[PDB]
């Protein structure tokens, strides 16, 4: 749900120029213990709300891991390296589930994000960082219904300044 | 823009989901709504086929 | 297409005896150079007739690279390392893409096969490989339509032999 | 419920790079002697602008 | 050169609790286009005087990447996730060299960092973020002399707030 | 030790080709569970005795994993691809390790050989496949001494040929 | 500690380095100052076998 | 420059999990008909406290 990042430091937004277009993103996630999750999403905009349609083939998950046995405790915040390639944008994030009892089980994401409009009709962003803080707020049933939130700022490595002008 | 006065404060948004994992099909819808500039957002989801999830529903945080 | 594999040395058939029910498999085949395919299939018998159903979901493939800019050229022959996993089987393989200019570009399958009999009416075939050799015999129409072979056996390391009584 | 020699059909539907497609099939095979061969037909987002081969393991 | 971070929000310091005794760090670090870089070292304290040994095995490295071809521009600032693994610190980390042109070549590091002390006697960090801003200030030689600046920050996702109520 | 390979079907024997000089090889190996194992080996022939000598650096394997609980059980054979890249030998295996619990414990090998010779006295051979037996014939004293027994065989993929010439 | 009065505000370091990568064997002395409680640190490293390096020295960077 | 049947020597020197060890080694075989065995002793580190295992393909 791209659309909603705060970007700081005058980073271009790739999501929010796609407009009214939209764009795309595709993504395989890859978990240490064999996991592997990969979708597809359209983003587009009908009138005043923002449509999403998600397409998902997950596979090669272990019976006895945190995923199929329903171990997960909660996802760490994360931040996601955003960068072009091939006039699209690429995007790679290492996330990690805080299972309960405290062991962390990581996951390396790795993400192409399409605009609909043509590159030469967008300014493109640098390498730069997305921090991720995703929250299930409330497990409403099983299993069958979840509350999600999510805060995400597009920002550079600001704590450790270069001493060259780089950002 | 000129000022935050003439940006769009929030911006709603609807999700199908559908999709199979280790051979369990389902589909979800969501509803949701954010505020664009200032990046934050909360949604909820619904497991309408395929329910209860035999999985851990965190797989899909990402892609609702 | 798992139903059409020649095993020797008395290896179970996993897939042969799944019928009338039959099989789906799971898969994420990882590129070299960082592209995903993921699919899922399902395999069924109506009547005389074996129908195939898949679902298919690939990203970050390059666009310079010889998929995307389909500069492909054939697939070399394979051995992919099957054995049991969580009651069901497991397969994995290195698969190499031939490509002009001498390259190699290979990929790494993950595979999880899924009967839809029970595991208690199987008989679980031990760790062996399965040779699969895949040709494009014809590209009949460029982008449009192929015809494609495959020949595939399931064996056990016959070149070189056990000095302990292992297969 | 297996025969000497038999045929198959499919349909694939999939996403590539942002590139939709849908694909049927007609093949035919001995099972045991573990050969066959096939015919795919592109019939939607054809031609495809990616090359066949990440799609023969699929078929 | 781990001894060298700033620490905020009263995250524990692993590495500084570790002396006088000191610590080791292994790690893998695999680039996107195959090469593989490992290495182990010591980290121990001389009076006043820090000393590292350090041992190199790199391999894989495609003769006409950016690497071997020592046409890689320069390091962006990158982003630690570490956190406690079997008594001991892990970290993980994505890179990206910016090579001459634009493009990035990224690389995965899979570090663990070991105490020379007991875990008993050491404060745990939880999970949390290390940037590192790494920086070659000169190149004074080849080949063969280098002038390298780093700065390194502890901290927590403080951009995108959980609220929840964790770090 | 590749020296000790029977090759068949005309193939090139890239290891024998390369005395008296000797060839040296370079690997990384990378287990399912997150461990590494990276090796160097220069093998060199004094008199009428092959004499090898390897480096090696391991890391990130599992505290409570088969190899770190010294609880794995043997390796079923294996085989390997090998073709030519960058005017050396390029090699690539799927191995696993049988373990306790009926566990596989699977890993990936790449690794380079390269010649002391010039590329220009030597035959390359094509891409073909490399089967290797493993097997630990007697731990004679546990954790100090082994005995390891090794057949190799260099072959094509002759249980399932091409219909177009190929080998 | 009372107050950063009482800290150590910088601290020498020395390094050696060895390996091999793709074949080629290199040794590398350095040595280096920093501020351990500020996080900031520079270093100068020699190579004194190997050299010049046949690869980029940025794959060494996070080993010094 | 090989012969029907010839010896090899081994030395190994690494660090696993930060565990130092180094190994010695004694072996012979037919190069020709690709097969050999041999003996390694550790004669540093031991006993190991990892599977032996994971060297078994650097001997």
């Amino acid at each position: 749900s791209k659309t909603f990042i705060k970007y700081v430091s005058g980073i271009p937004d790739y999501f929010k120029q796609s407009f009214p277009e939209g764009f795309t993103w595709e993504r395989t996630t890859t978990y240490e213990d064999g996991g592997f999750l990969t979708a597809h999403q359209d983003t587009s905009l009908d009138g005043d709300c923002l449509v999403y349609k998600v397409k998902i083939l997950g596979n090669n998950f272990p019976a006895d891991g945190p995923v199929m046995q329903n171990k997960a405790g909660r996802w760490e915040p994360s931040t996601e390296i955003v960068y072009e390639v091939d006039g699209v944008l690429r995007g790679q994030s290492l996330m990690a589930l805080k299972c309960p009892g405290g062991r962390h089980l990581t996951c390396h994401l790795h993400t192409t994000y399409r605009s609909k409009k043509p590159a030469s009709a967008l300014k493109m962003p640098g390498f730069h960082f997305e921090d991720h803080r995703i929250e299930i707020m409330e497990e409403v049933e099983k299993g069958k219904c979840y509350k999600q939130y999510e805060a995400a700022v597009g920002r550079y490595c600001d704590a450790a300044p270069s001493k060259l002008g780089h950002n | 823009h000129g000022s935050a006065s003439f940006l769009k404060k929030t911006m709603p948004f609807k999700t199908t989901i559908e999709g199979t994992v280790n051979g369990h099909y389902f589909k979800c819808t969501g509803k949701g709504e954010g505020n664009p500039f200032e990046g934050t957002q909360e949604m909820k989801i619904e497991v309408i086929e395929g329910g209860p999830l035999p999985f851990a529903f965190h797989i899909l945080s990402t892609s609702c």
